[PDB]
């Protein structure tokens, strides 16, 4: 919800 | 039995490069994917087949396969085939299959 | 005590819409958040200082307000600079620094 690992997680 | 340390090694620190987008559940609102339950009728995540691993949720080790080929498939069928979650997911269950190959 | 009404201030409902990130500790276990830990060497939250404060571990001013500044420190570094909680973090970082300015 806030980190650049889970950007990654983004489409 | 032999799944439970299954489990453990795809929660191991070894492939935590590309196993971390399954170690909790989808959270469709902060990641901007509204519709991913309107996509995804099951899904799945490797806190939640730890959950029903210590609860004893799987009568034998097919189901606990169920489960984690259903959280690679809701991947495959959400993500874009060049997606990298994708490559994430293809590494992880890479190593899946041959840990619950070579089972005795 | 003069930090003791900046703890409050922080922690009172006049800025809960931005100084919710920082109530509580960073949970790592959280989708995306299992490197906090492997980034962020010194983690901070206001649940903390007060903690710190009500067993009374601060010796001055200046050992509260580098705690303060180490939680927003941690925000900047971890997450994006276009991210909302950064903002949050520096909305509330100058309620803090002006009171104890």
């Amino acid at each position: 919800w806030k980190g650049y690992l889970c950007l990654r997680k983004r489409i | 039995k032999h799944c439970n340390g299954i489990l453990k090694e795809l929660l191991s620190k070894k492939h935590a490069a590309y196993a971390w987008p399954f170690y909790k559940p989808v959270d469709a609102s902060a990641l901007g994917l509204h519709d991913y339950h309107d996509i995804i009728k099951h899904p799945m995540d490797l806190s939640t087949v730890k959950r029903k691993m210590e609860n004893r949720d799987y009568r034998d080790a097919q189901e606990f396969a169920a489960d984690v080929r259903l959280m690679f498939s809701n991947c495959y069928k959400y993500n874009p085939p060049d997606h990298d979650v994708v490559a994430m997911a293809r590494k992880l269950q890479d190593v899946f299959e041959f840990r619950y190959a070579k089972m005795p």
